[PDB]
């Protein structure tokens, strides 16, 4: 019961890293869409 | 805008 | 002490599913704002 | 072994709050890029 | 652009 | 658009 609970946590920790890395990419991806939004504004208005 | 576009598919 | 630790993990796992589903929707939502950004560019520049 | 497993979970829970708060900000941030996308459309098309 | 807009409020 | 822009760097 102990060991399996430690294995549950490894999984949780593993999935959490995945989450954090994806979020990092989402934030940069959002940085880029912001640039484009603001760029299109300059040309046009 | 190419860097912008290269980066788009890059981080996605 | 064992049982409550297993209940903590159920919660954690439950909140983690919520997180992953929200992120899925955020990624598609970002796919859509990308389309619109690029579309507006074509018309204008 | 018990105690350290409870400390692992505190960390996990701590990192999960961070995740949820970041996601909240990402969703609002996306709300804003949507506005701008749609706004630029009106002016132009 | 309607699909685009329907999808916007859909995934949000 | 200033609120929009103030909010941009605000939530980022
Ligand atoms: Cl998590």
């Amino acid at each position: 019961r102990m060991k399996q609970i430690e294995d549950k946590i490894e999984e949780i920790e593993s999935k959490q890293k995945k989450i954090e890395n994806e979020i990092a990419r989402i934030k940069k991806l959002l940085q880029l869409t912001v640039w484009g939004i603001k760029q299109l504004q300059a040309r046009i208005l | 805008w190419e860097e912008w576009d290269r980066e788009i598919e890059n981080y996605t």
